[PDB]
């Protein structure tokens, strides 16, 4: 026929996977009132994107969940709106006086978990003191730093590091979050179910935006999220080594309830040129500890069905489940926050009772039965995000405080290896919320589009003047 | 909206039907966030600049599909043309022709359309 | 003849109502003057704009002054720059002390309006304290919590909120700002006689910048605003409605003068380390009541024509002149800053005594008679924007304070409704510097431009080669 | 300078003769004012090259009056020639032709333009 | 890579050649820096589009060179050729040519390239 | 020949020079080590640039040294960047107490600019102040505020202003620095080389980045900076005016080295909640004091070089080199950044020993000789910029304190003129930041490219069809 032509094509649908950032769009209807949403401010674009997709066909490409550094921009996007919450506030810092301190003496009894600490606070005149008291979480207030007199404590922290009460206003919903890209890139799902955190993606989509995220913080369960309405799908970077961390999809949302079953009047000191610290005051006679609930069938069929996954996943042999093995009350305990104050519970209680995971299969199917049980430390300083970003004070809520969720999925390791001959054990694991967003995003994938392409073809020339 | 790359699955021969709509969204809409987010459309913009420029440097401004006057080399490749156009995807071709990236672009370029402009001067001069 | 085929004319005019933040450009010369300044700001540009203005005749559109967008842009701009603009500077919290506050006995007699006040600070070591002393005038000072002694007092402010002393810097003049709108934009004028505030405007001018505003800031009298056109205007957005305001230029302005004539010493008090600090020191005794004037003749002659306008709109019946509705001195006062020095003036001697605006033409002519006086507050402790932004404090400057104003409107409304029966009576209004400054911008708005038109034309088309 | 915006309420014949001088208007020039003020720049750049585009998409590029082969229709507007070009502004035939805003503009881009393009294409095909 | 300004020092006619490498270089690159950038950028972009704008209004869009149908004024100047083309610089000429900035680009605007459209949408009119 | 005709040319190379912001272009390597370092921080350009010199040919243009707003540029942005760099850093206000001090009695003797003292902090607990001690070089350390007792001691800048301790990541390391320019603008390289910074440059390359300079305020001698050429080249903006500042440039290096000679023991102290102050602690027993080195044989050597030169401008007249004009020896003294432990050296000594600039030749030659010794004061408290940025504090480094520079050229004037006849002195000069700068920056300047232009030719006509 003719020699091939280079022939210029704009437009051109080839892309290359790459690192950028992204925008924070949101839901509109939120800073209507919530300027300040701890997580997604007003910063975040009102949008309410339209959830548009294209399953592509024919498409060819392997995904990799552990890699999406979306992940690690979600934990510095998170951990930049947090610094930006608290800054307007007001420090703990005139409050770091000597405590001198008693009980939480209520309906003739006492808080075991608490002590009631006195101290003084200048009031808006400099040269002006008064006294005054309120109770606290064991946690909270240590005995005093010299063993001079059992009823004298400080603070926590201030022989560290001053930390805020944030302001009432500032708003701790975990609301739906939306990531979309700029132009010139485009977000690609992997619609491919039974894609294990890794491998070939056989079926991935176009989409402009994500589905609603929540940021909801945890420490060994995954909530209010990735239902995997195919499987309980079990994952890890590689399940084959105990050293990595273990992500379970729950195939069902499985109920929690929690309650603080003790009734704070909120104690209410005003400090300095205009400033009040929120305390514990007298409580109306609900005066119990704080727990939660699920019942055993749900959690131990869920446990079984699990199990089967690891003796896919494993050969055969008798793994086990257990409580985490050791740190603070933030690693061992499963903790939340309850929409006010944050939860520190028995799920070291609740990792029992358990044979061989899949041969629990001896059971297979029950009745419905009672809940499992677990108790809570309730407390109010934190170092939030494991130390990293500042350290907080929650001000405590008055009233009926009580709060339900979904466990949606785990975070677990393996236990340390034995000769493990036909035996395991698994346990909660503390993990990062880096898990929470890999367990959450490992379906998305961000790539740059090059509209640029240069084919033969026989255009027989453009002739000079064609 | 078709949709980014909405025939990417589809042999070069059928992209080219799509073209206009995949170009038109190459270009879209207390705190330090609005660096971040005005960082990103200029990125954009500039990309979008590069790419205009670059094709009238070709003599191919405008049209979203230009011819050229380049004849091939048979290293780039010498398969039969209906592979490329009525068999292959763009997202397999790219991964063919991309060993002859700044090859063939230099000689569109100068050799091609900046010579096509010198004769293009010497004929304006008549 | 033929078919008409669509064609595209490029840069069509055309204009769509829309909104947009713009230019703050300004006069050049301030920026040499102070290191930032007030407005003309380090923030702003001195493009210092050449006033082109086209009028285009034919074309009419409507202008709506209370809709107009830019007055609520520009209360945004002004309080914007006022936080910035304070934001590094000294604090009074130190300075929050018990008072001990007594007589400002001088030479043979006393400063009524002020207390003489003893207080202590820390000096620049924090280890030490010594005792010191300043005026001020009473409405800052208080009482303490209780008089065990009465002279226990405080500043009014601790109780709610620490204050900061301007940067001497930083001096009040409101320098004229002109608005002006970036490219794809455009600004409209009403370069219309009698044009009341909506509707259509008969005849409209383009303009790239507005008229230089002068951004006073004043509770019932405009000064320093704009000469208005040709006679006597009532605007509002509701002339029917008596709870609705009524804003009123003048045509020809008013001239109004004050001093504090009292002999204020400035004094300074090193509190803490790192800052420093100013407060009313001595008094070189000739002690008046500070006060300004307007001269009858004129300020009677010009509320005639008013009466007259109002009756234009209210037909025969007799209109009247009143004090204030009453309550904070706050709203009763004509209140506005010259030279930096705060000022509370009483107006229940001004708005008084008035027959029918029609009788009046009775008066209109006259030899030359004596000023009226408008008795004045002074206070130092201040909250700028009608009771929000920051709390502010104002340092007294040298001696002799004299400064001059032109008034050119009014802020109005008709009392409540009696039996009216061939009667009505006004007061000075509340107001809100945003209808200060729709005393200005009535006669402006801002579209965009849209500059594609498809249009019909027997052009022959573009067949292949042509 | 004519007068940016200098015979907006003449005739559209007028307003033909203008186009330029509107067209050169439509693109130029311890705080954080600045965000504001790039915020704007990078809003009237972006927008500019939107239409930029849709003037590539239309086959219009690199000209201010543009011809094209679609017809007229009488739903659009009975009113001849004369009735719009001598007789209005184009402030109102806008208003007047609203309707067929995106009618007219994706009849414009495929089945104008494309439809160019594609008969172009097949004539490079030769 | 010939170098950017590499041919400054040469005869007009000799540098006119280069065009596309010098065009090439056109268009690249808990704190406040990201101001002095963006300040940077933001400059830079609008610069260019401002240029591409002229030389779409005179009728000489995407090509590096345009002959228009203008003819020389002995004010502009009255020098041979050769003094120009075959001789001095760019640089050197640009000191002369300096005088007619603005006269000769509104001539280029109007009674040159708007009188070409103005004679081709009559041809287009026919 | 034919008629002549417009034509455009574009990307037609010419340009103009300009004033233009530029980019903080550098090694990438630090930003891995040092968040907000003292010069380029973490956030600074990771370029680390490729050097695309090009020599033009045939092209001359003046250069002008004293008049490349790029001096400015690097004086602004250090200095911007330095207190932005000490922002985050600890605040020495409580610290601002009495001091009751007494000898620093190491080795049993006495450090004798050094001294100790005594005095009360805030422990964690507010209302538990508690005794500790200190030392301090003397400099700093002002007999307190009425000298009734001898031992009582403040902190000098306590009645000014607050001071900053510096963080450790607050790198002052002098990692290499480039400029580079935007787009539409390029730097045009003085390739005249041996050219002496004003004038016509008549061998001239486009660079696209600076070669490194270093930041350090070397207040007299300039360090590691360039070398000269091939001459020891003296620039001056006026060689004629004594009044004018003079640079010399060595095209010779000459070595020196620095030491505090006596080791040094870090001590701590918690301040309130957080903020941990660095004292200098004990020193390990020897009294010798700090001190810089150099040969008599180089410094002459030079000095002759330098004095044949000068006297070639000055014709013949015995320049005699020779101490300070005199002023405080924070200004007057030569001072270095090594370490931190900031060195303020005996010039005094140095510039001295000088026959006619020009007949030293008569010497010109001997065997080696030993280091002349510089002794030097050390100090902690520094108003870093001449009188403005912040005070900064800097943290005693314990051990060897030892480090070694290159002489790179000399800032001085010529004295006072009496009847010169045959006759001239000269001393050492430290007016600027800017003439470090200027050492360096001599040899680029900034124009900005201009793509656009028509010319004269045959084209016949692009006639229509054409
Ligand atoms: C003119 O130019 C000279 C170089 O030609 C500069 O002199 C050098 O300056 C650097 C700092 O810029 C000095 O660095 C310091 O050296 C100490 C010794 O390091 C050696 O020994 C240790 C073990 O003792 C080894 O681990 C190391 O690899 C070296 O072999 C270090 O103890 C110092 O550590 C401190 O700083 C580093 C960062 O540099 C931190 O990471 C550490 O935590 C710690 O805080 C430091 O590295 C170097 O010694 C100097 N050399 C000489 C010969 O003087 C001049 O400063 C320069 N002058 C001017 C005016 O610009
Ligand atoms: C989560 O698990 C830990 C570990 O079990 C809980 O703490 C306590 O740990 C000990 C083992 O170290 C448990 O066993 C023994 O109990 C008997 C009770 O008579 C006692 O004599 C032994 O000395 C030993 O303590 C103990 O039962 C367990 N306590 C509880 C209440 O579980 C931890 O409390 C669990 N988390 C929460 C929030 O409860
Ligand atoms: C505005 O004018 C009024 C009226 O002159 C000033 O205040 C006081 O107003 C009341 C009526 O509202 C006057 O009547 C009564 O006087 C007796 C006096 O013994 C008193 O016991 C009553 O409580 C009542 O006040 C009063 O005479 C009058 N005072 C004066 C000095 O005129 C008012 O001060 C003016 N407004 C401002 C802001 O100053
Ligand atoms: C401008 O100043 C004059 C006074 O110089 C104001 O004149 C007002 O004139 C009428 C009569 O022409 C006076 O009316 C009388 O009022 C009393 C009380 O209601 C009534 O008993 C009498 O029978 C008679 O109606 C009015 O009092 C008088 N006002 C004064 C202050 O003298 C004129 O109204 C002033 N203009 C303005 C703008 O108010
Ligand atoms: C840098 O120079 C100053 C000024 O020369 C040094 O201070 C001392 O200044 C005096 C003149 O004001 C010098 O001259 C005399 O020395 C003899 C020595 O016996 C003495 O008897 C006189 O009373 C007078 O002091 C003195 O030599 C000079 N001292 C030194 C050590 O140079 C300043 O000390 C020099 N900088 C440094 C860090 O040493
Ligand atoms: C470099 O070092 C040499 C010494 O190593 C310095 O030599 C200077 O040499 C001249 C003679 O060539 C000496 O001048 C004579 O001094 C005597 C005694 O004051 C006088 O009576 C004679 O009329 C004659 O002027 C000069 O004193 C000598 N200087 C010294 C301090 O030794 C040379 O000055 C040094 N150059 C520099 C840059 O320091
Ligand atoms: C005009 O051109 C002449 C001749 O080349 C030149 O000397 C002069 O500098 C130019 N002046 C201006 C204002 O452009």
């Amino acid at each position: 026929a003719e020699n091939l032509w280079v022939t210029v094509y704009y437009g051109v649908p080839v892309w290359k996977e790459a690192k950028t950032t992204l925008f924070c769009a949101s839901d509109a209807r939120a800073y209507e009132k919530e300027v300040h949403n701890v997580w997604a401010t007003h910063a975040c674009v009102p949008t309410d994107p339209s959830p548009q997709e294209l399953v592509l066909g024919n498409v060819t490409e392997n995904f990799n969940m552990w890699k999406n550094d979306m992940v690690d921009q979600m934990h510095e996007d998170i951990i930049s709106l947090w610094d930006q919450s608290l800054k307007p506030c007001v420090k703990l810092t005139p409050l770091c006086v000597t405590l001198i301190c008693s009980n939480a003496t209520v309906k003739n009894g006492t808080v075991e978990e608490m002590k009631n600490c006195s101290f003084n606070t200048t009031t808006e005149i400099r040269d002006k003191e008064k006294k005054e008291y309120a109770l606290f979480y064991k946690p909270d207030i240590v005995p005093l730093s010299e063993t001079n007199n059992t009823s004298e404590y400080r603070l926590i922290n201030c022989n560290t590091s001053a930390c805020t009460q944030a302001c009432p206003k500032v708003t701790f919903e975990p609301i739906p979050i939306h990531y979309c890209a700029p132009a010139g890139y485009a977000i690609l799902k992997c619609n491919d179910e039974t894609f294990n955190g890794t491998g070939p993606c056989s079926n991935v989509s176009t989409v402009q935006c994500t589905h609603g995220i929540r940021p909801v913080v945890s420490t060994q369960l995954l909530l209010n999220g990735s239902l995997a309405e195919k499987e309980i799908v079990i994952r890890s970077e590689n399940l084959t080594n105990n050293a990595k961390i273990i992500i379970v999809h729950l195939h069902t949302p499985v109920e929690i309830v929690c309650t603080r079953p003790n009734n704070n009047t909120r104690k209410s000191v005003r400090i300095g040129p205009g400033q009040t610290f929120y305390a514990t005051g007298d409580i109306i006679g609900d005066i119990k500890q704080a727990h939660c609930n699920i019942s055993e069938e749900k959690w131990n069929d869920t446990l079984q069905k699990v199990g089967i996954e690891l003796q896919k996943h494993f050969p055969n042999k008798t793994i086990k489940y257990n409580q985490s093995a050791g740190g603070d009350m933030e690693i061992t305990t499963h903790s939340f926050n309850c929409g006010g104050e944050f939860f520190y519970c028995n799920t070291s209680n609740l990792f029992n009772g358990t044979y061989n995971g899949t041969y629990i299969s001896t059971n297979s199917s029950a009745n419905s039965t009672s809940t499992i049980t677990l108790q809570c430390r309730i407390k109010q300083i934190i170092n939030m995000w494991q130390g990293v970003g500042r350290c907080m004070y929650a001000p405590p809520i008055a009233g009926n405080i009580t709060c339900r969720s979904n466990i949606t999925g785990l975070l677990l390791t393996r236990d340390g290896g034995t000769n493990s001959n036909e035996t395991e054990t698994f346990r909660p694991a503390g993990g990062d919320m880096r898990d929470n967003w890999r367990s959450e995003l490992y379906k998305y994938k961000v790539v740059k589009i090059e509209p640029l392409g240069v084919a033969p073809t026989r255009c027989k020339r453009r002739v000079v003047g064609r | 909206f078709l949709g980014f790359l909405g025939a990417a699955g589809s042999t070069m021969g059928a992209a080219s039907m799509t073209l206009t709509v995949q170009a038109r969204n190459l270009l879209s809409g207390l705190t330090v966030w609005g660096i971040k987010q005005l960082q990103a459309r200029v990125l954009a913009v500039e990309r979008y600049l590069r790419d205009q420029q670059l094709l009238g440097i070709w003599g191919c401004s405008g049209k979203l599909i230009c011819c050229t006057n380049v004849p091939w080399n048979s290293s780039w490749s010498n398969r039969n043309l209906s592979e490329i156009w009525d068999n292959m995807t763009w997202l397999q071709w790219d991964k063919e022709i991309s060993n002859y990236t700044q090859i063939i672009y230099g000689l569109l370029e100068e050799s091609q359309n900046q010579q096509e402009k010198n004769e293009q001067d010497l004929l304006a001069l008549d």
